């Protein structure tokens, strides 16, 4: 049932089938600008959806702004049907030539007179539109880029409820949360006003408004006859009359203005008829509607609030206060009546990159239109032409500035294919148009019942953004609203169905779900009478099995993508479980990958949606291939050329390859990957290495977390890495002169120099040491050369010049900048963290000899040794239990069947019964081997080749200490487990500093790594010092070694000779206080007696 | 050297003002746009602070090192380290007198309770 | 610049209320400059800003 062609075969525990596909990984962040754009195959989706009216954003956008027009009537423009055109250059000469991406739309407007009736129509340009690559990314100046989607509330209504601590009375209280527009509180209290709160105003009585829009007092009566507390609140209203009404209502909305029935009368319809000023989205319309159950039979057009929905607003408001369960209104079907909650996936939805963009749009185009028909109003009306109408400066600045500064704007992390899917998968929750960090509530960092199947629960970022930041579920798609689904099985009576549908958070909650790994017969029958289910809101409990409606798909439907591939996850913990999800995304792609042995069965297709692996698009026959580009030949006779970039930096400073896997003169099917970029190995995702690991605690030295790694690591490039850095310099005009590049330097030893070529920069391959010359300049004449920081070497790979004479696009103000790319290949060594997939940090404590390390009763030395006082704490017993798995599908192994299949061997799949060495085993999450499997396999593992089985029934073996040479008195536990590397390397973090470069404004040594600088001294270690009764040495430490000049230069000379240090000084900060006390005529004396 | 046995914090007076300027500024121009030097008596005259380099008289007729404590009679300026820029002060001469605005808006007031 | 004004208008000659006047508008350039905001509407020339006065430091 592999789906891709020629993916490796490595059969799995499976028991349950999975009735559809993983989804398109990155469908969900294509299919909004799909949408966005406008194009054949998104309508045609739609269609098949069975939305009845197909319309893109573009042209929704710039048609709900037409028609313009003057407030006189005598001139109106119109312009639709937008439309786009192919590119501009190729995505690897955008990225490398520092261009952007996109493509040129043209709009057919028409330039229409009212009083003469004449027609102008043509093309316009409107600028560019930065286009979305098949990758779902946004090259912008040459950078990646990846747009967050975001959390917001759904505009509509929401029936709040409080009890009062005192009254202990129910207060129901409704209020609505339009786009834009006025705020309505309808709030019954213990005085009984029921009133309205319009832009945060007094409570005034509804009567009045109800009365103000003319409502007859009769149909107050009769339509609230029912109502008691209300009827009493109409009895209690004194001001009545329409006139009386509108205008009260004017002056509590406006006071001080002249008081007129046409004024109010126009503000009524101004303030919840003009759809510009009070607008709604069709959602939230839509959503009121199902609310309410009216106006459901017609697609909603009109997108404003309207008066029929105040009044059953109220008429609701009313009957709940009343007590009742369900309320019907003329022309609405039955519907319950209950209180809404905040934290509830039916309310919240998901605005993808397209309603952030069309929003965008929007804003430029309204502040072109604006221009525009003030240009048109006051230009003159005989020869105005659209073309002279239009200003475009408006809408690409908007869109440049938001794909700029906007927070929805992040450079997209690249460490491995891994971190960029889930990047591109987040779901963030802040940032503009969203809550703060301080007046977010902690309540909503906390899970909802209704959680399960749209945001995974585990995956989350471990600093103070914890539950603000989710993911998609593995099958989870956005409906064309922005309300998440999930798949579902309806079970008509007590058989499962194969045909499945997708069912929002409503309805999910009006039915009953069954449970994925509830035993279901072949025939489609339930052999349990009863069967657990979810219910309403954190209910389970039995049911018969006839009255269940709904079933799941898989046991995977509620785990993000990282999480989907962590081995027995139904063993580890929620915190050690989520560590390890945050952990698996800061590997290191090394240099030689190597496939997991034990991995869930969402490998391969979580790289080949990763886009970082190409792939033959029709099935044909390679011709050659070679290490740099392959030519493979189709079936119709038409030659094809990839081209595979090799050692391209990173985006986060990391390597990049590709190396084909494909043989000269095969026919490769189309689908089947072709090459294998970072962190991959024959199709599939690979972030770290296979690690015979023992567990016992070895002489201190994995004492409290830490790591011992045998030499033999080191020795063979298993864990080696590459890491290339970055740099550059330019060369701006000044008002004193231009500065140019140039091999000669004023006063510098032709030794120095001895790298820069004669057009003044390093050739290429030769090796740089720290604080060597890198590129030669000259300031009008000066020396301000470039040199490599401080911490850096490696070979020059290559070397990047833009040049103003070739025509080359640059900065303002710039004629020469050339970027230098230096890599350096590292080495695993001490200081380095390492860390498995069950969230288990350390630090390579020891890098013994490989003839010190303990070894197996065959001479087999062991590679890394773990401590195991902290398993049994941090309860993360799953890798003990993937690390006996690794071993045994790692030595092969044969159970017997001549006398038939053993009773625990009976559910294992037929063909997984016999394996060969280094065999590939994959467990999928919530189903795998049981703990009777192992103790079955580990009985019945394959012989070493000397004839004789190393590891006993229960997994652990006699080994032979390498220091002592003698056994250890008892058996230990060994096996395969797979080892990733993070990103903290020791490099990075070590670094020293005794003098150098001091702070020109601040007399203060510089700060950070790369510019040499000494470390901070905070106040608690001033605390520290006063506390042991220590003096001078805190003396020294604010006078002599931070700010005094003369006290520095004296100390350095002295200890440079044998005298003894001259007592510190005045510092320089107390000085400047009194210099700028001084300022403020407070004659500060200093009374040395 | 660093003997402080106290401090104690005087109110000044205009003549005590004149006392510790070397210098009487009298226009608010910067420093030039054009060749990016202070401008005659301006807001960073190097005839009131000092030298913008170090041992640099203003038309170069001192800017020998050997040449310390001695005022150029050229330019009127004189011959020390940068950081003597940073330890002199300038002072406005007042056409009209003024108040205090820490005393007549502090609460309490005290020229209110005084007067 | 207004203590310039105020010596450059002193020499040219005026009547008492242009004088006074000018007096007033150094008074408050005074006081604004030994603090910014202490009392009255702050100086903003940047983004309606408030400058960061002598006494903010
Ligand atoms: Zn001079």
């Amino acid at each position: 049932n592999n789906s891709v062609p020629g993916a490796p075969n490595r059969v799995s525990f499976a028991k349950l089938r999975e009735p559809l596909e993983v989804p398109g990984l990155l469908d969900v962040q294509t299919d909004s600008f799909e949408w966005l754009i406008g194009s054949p195959r998104w309508r045609e989706s739609a269609a098949e959806r069975g939305d009845v009216n197909p319309v893109g954003g573009l042209e929704e956008v710039l048609y709900e702004l037409s028609p313009i027009e003057d407030f006189s009537g005598s001139m109106s423009l119109s312009f639709s049907d937008p439309r786009f055109d192919d590119v501009k250059a190729p995505v690897d000469e955008c990225k490398d030539k520092d261009m952007t991406y996109a493509a040129p739309l043209f709009v057919t407007a028409e330039f229409i007179n009212n009083n003469t009736g004449e027609i102008k129509s043509q093309t316009v340009f409107m600028g560019d539109f930065p286009m979305m690559t098949e990758k779902g990314t946004f090259i912008i100046n040459g950078t990646e880029r990846v747009v967050v989607s975001q959390l917001v509330r759904s505009p509509g209504v929401y029936f709040d409820e409080t009890i009062d601590k005192s009254t202990d009375k129910t207060l129901h209280s409704v209020k609505v949360i339009p786009s834009r527009g006025a705020w309505l509180e309808f709030d019954v209290d213990k005085r009984d006003t029921v009133g309205v709160r319009i832009d945060r105003k007094r409570r005034q009585p509804v009567t009045v408004l109800l009365k103000a829009l003319g409502w007859t007092s009769e149909q107050i009566v009769e339509r609230f006859g029912f109502s008691e507390i209300m009827r009493s609140t109409l009895e209690k209203d004194n001001t009545v009359g329409t006139d009386e009404a509108l205008l009260d209502i004017y002056r509590k909305l406006r006071p001080g203005e002249p008081p007129t029935k046409e004024s109010a009368q126009t503000l009524l319809e101004n303030l919840f008829f003009k759809e510009k000023r009070y607008d709604l989205a069709r959602v939230g319309r839509y959503k009121v509607n199902k609310k309410l159950g009216l106006h459901v039979g017609e697609p909603i057009t009109s997108s404003t609030l309207t008066e029929e929905d105040v009044v059953a607003t109220i008429e609701y408001l009313v009957r709940l206060h009343e007590g009742q369960t369900t309320m019907t209104v003329p022309g609405g079907v039955e519907v319950p009546v209950e209180t809404d909650d905040i934290d509830h996936f039916g309310n919240r939805r998901l605005r993808t990159v397209g309603e952030l963009i069309q929003n965008q749009i929007r804003v430029g185009m309204s502040r072109m239109e604006r221009v525009v028909r003030e240009r048109m109003t006051t230009q003159d009306v005989e020869a105005i032409t659209p073309q002279t109408l239009i200003n475009i400066r408006p809408v690409v600045a908007a869109i440049k500035e938001f794909f700029g500064t906007s927070q929805l704007s992040q450079f997209m992390d690249q460490n491995n294919p891994l971190s960029g899917l889930t990047h591109k998968r987040r779901l963030s929750a802040l940032g503009p148009g969203g809550l703060s960090r301080e007046r977010a509530g902690l309540e909503v960092r906390d899970v909802h019942p209704s959680h399960y199947g749209r945001m995974c629960p585990i995956e989350t970022p471990e600093g103070p953004n914890i539950g603000l930041i989710g993911s998609l579920s593995v099958y989870a798609r956005v409906n064309p609203f922005g309300f998440i689904e999930t798949p579902y099985r309806k079970v008509v009576d007590g058989v499962v169905s194969d045909e499945i549908v997708y069912l929002t958070a409503d309805e999910e909650d009006r039915h009953v779900v069954a449970q994925a790994n509830s035993p279901i017969d072949a025939d489609g029958r339930f052999v349990e009478p009863r069967v657990l289910v979810r219910r309403k809101a954190g209910e389970v409990e039995y049911v018969p099995s006839s009255e269940v409606d709904y079933m799941d798909v898989s046991p995977r439907q509620m785990v993000s993508v990282a999480t989907a591939m962590i081995p027995f996850l139904e063993h580890d913990d929620a915190n050690r479980a989520l560590m390890g999800a945050n952990m698996q995304r800061q590997a290191v792609p090394l240099v030689r990958s190597e496939a997991p042995l034990v991995g869930t069965g969402m490998e391969l297709r979580a790289a080949i949606d990763a886009g970082d692996v190409v792939v033959a698009e029709e099935s044909g026959v390679i011709e050659e291939v070679s290490a740099d580009y392959i030519t493979v030949m189709h079936d119709n006779g038409t030659r094809r050329t990839y081209r595979m970039r090799k050692f391209a930096r990173s985006n986060h400073g990391t390597c990049a390859n590709q190396c084909p896997i494909v043989d000269a003169g095969d026919r490769v099917e189309a689908g089947q990957v072709i090459a294998d970029g970072p962190c991959t190995d024959d199709g599939e995702m690979a972030l770290g290495k296979n690690l015979l690991v023992a567990i016992m605690p070895w002489e201190g030295h994995n004492y409290e977390d830490a790591i011992i790694l045998s030499n033999r690591l080191v020795e063979e490039d298993v864990l080696t890495s590459i890491h290339i850095e970055e740099h550059e310099i330019d060369a701006r005009d000044t008002k004193l002169g231009a500065e140019e590049i140039t091999r000669d330097i004023p006063n510098i030893s032709d030794e120095v120099l001895a790298d820069l070529d004669e057009r003044g920069i390093v050739r290429i391959g030769a090796e740089v040491r720290d604080g060597d010359i890198l590129v030669g300049k000259v300031t009008p004449v000066r020396d301000t050369s470039l040199k490599v920081p401080h911490g850096e070497s490696g070979k020059v790979i290559g070397i990047r010049v833009f040049s103003r004479e070739d025509e080359d696009e640059l900065p303002a103000g710039v004629n020469e900048l050339v970027r230098v790319y230096v890599a350096q290949k590292r080495k695993i060594s001490d200081g380095d963290k390492l860390a498995g997939r069950h969230g288990n940090k350390g630090v390579i404590g020891k890098i013994l000899p490989v003839e010190d390390m303990p070894f197996l009763a065959d001479g087999t030395p062991v590679d890394i040794i773990l401590n195991t006082h902290g398993v049994p704490r941090r309860m993360n017993i799953g890798q003990i239990l993937e690390t006996h798995l690794g071993w045994c599908a790692h030595s092969g192994w044969k159970v017997d069947a001549a006398k038939g299949v053993p009773d625990w061997a009976a559910r294992l799949p037929d063909e997984l019964l016999e394996a060969q060495p280094n065999a590939i085993v994959s467990t999928p999450v919530f189903d795998g081997a049981q703990e009777a499997e192992l103790q079955g396999l580990l009985s019945c593992t394959l012989p070493n080749r000397d004839g004789d089985v190393l590891v006993d029934a229960d997994g652990k073996a006699m080994l032979f200490d390498g220091r002592s040479g003698e056994p250890f008195p008892y058996p230990v536990t060994v096996g395969y487990m797979y080892i990733m590397k993070l990103h903290h390397l020791v490099d990075d973090k070590i670094h020293a500093r005794s003098t150098g470069p001091y702070s020109m404004i601040t007399q203060q040594p510089l700060g950070g790594k790369a510019q040499f600088g000494g470390q901070r001294f905070g106040e608690m270690e001033c605390w520290a010092m006063q506390a042991y009764g220590a003096a001078y040495t805190l003396q020294e430490l604010l006078t002599i070694k931070s700010d005094d000049t003369v006290g520095r230069v004296k100390v350095y000379e002295a200890i440079v000779k044998g005298e003894n240090i001259p007592e510190p000084g005045i510092p320089e900060s107390f000085k400047v206080l009194l210099k700028e006390l001084q300022s403020l005529c407070l004659n500060v004396e200093v009374l040395s007696s | 050297v660093n003997f402080f046995d106290e401090l104690r914090i005087g109110l000044a007076t205009a003549e005590d003002i004149r006392q510790w300027s070397y210098g009487e500024v009298k226009k608010p121009e910067t420093i030039n746009y054009r060749t990016l030097k202070p401008e005659k008596d301006g807001l960073f005259c190097e005839k009131i602070f000092g030298p913008t380099r170090d041992w640099e008289c203003y038309c170069g007729k001192y800017k020998r090192v050997r040449f310390k404590g001695i005022i150029c009679e050229r330019c009127g300026v004189e011959v020390t380290r940068a950081k003597v820029r940073r330890e002199r002060m300038g002072h406005i001469e007042l056409a009209a007198p003024v108040t205090h605005i820490w005393y007549f808006k502090g609460v309490p007031s005290r020229l209110g309770y005084l007067l | 610049n207004r203590n310039n004004r105020l010596k450059r208008l002193i020499d040219l000659g005026a009547p008492e209320i242009i004088v006074n006047n000018e007096k007033r508008m150094l008074q408050e350039s005074v006081d604004a400059l030994f603090d910014n905001g202490r009392r009255g509407r702050p100086v903003t020339g940047p983004g309606n800003r408030p400058l960061k006065s002598l006494s903010d430091l």
